């Protein structure tokens, strides 16, 4: 009972959280700082980190 | 001072260049010329596009 599993799904969400995050940092840098109204949202996007 | 403008803008100017040539000469085991570097950006930049 002090001792739990961890299959996929849970690291697999884990991983890709922080693929999230990588990209987040960029993303708040690009949000405050670009035109608003024109920048496409998959104008920010790269998912290679992910 | 005379053109009246902030700073901030002048010395970035600089900086940036600076800083983004000085990456490109070092970093790498293997020096590249710049031309192979503003290439390699533009790839990368089109690449996503």
């Amino acid at each position: 009972g002090n001792r739990r599993i961890r299959s996929v799904g849970e690291m697999a969400e884990n991983q890709f959280r922080v693929g999230l995050v990588r990209v987040e940092r960029a993303v708040k840098e690009r949000l405050s700082l670009g035109d608003l109204d024109t920048l496409m949202p998959q104008d920010m996007i790269n998912a290679k980190p992910i | 001072y005379r053109r009246g403008y902030k700073f901030s803008t002048y010395a970035t100017w600089w900086i940036r260049q600076a800083i983004t040539r000085s990456i490109a000469d070092q970093a790498r085991t293997i020096r590249i010329p710049v031309h192979m570097i503003e290439t390699i950006n533009k790839l990368n930049r089109i690449s996503r596009q």
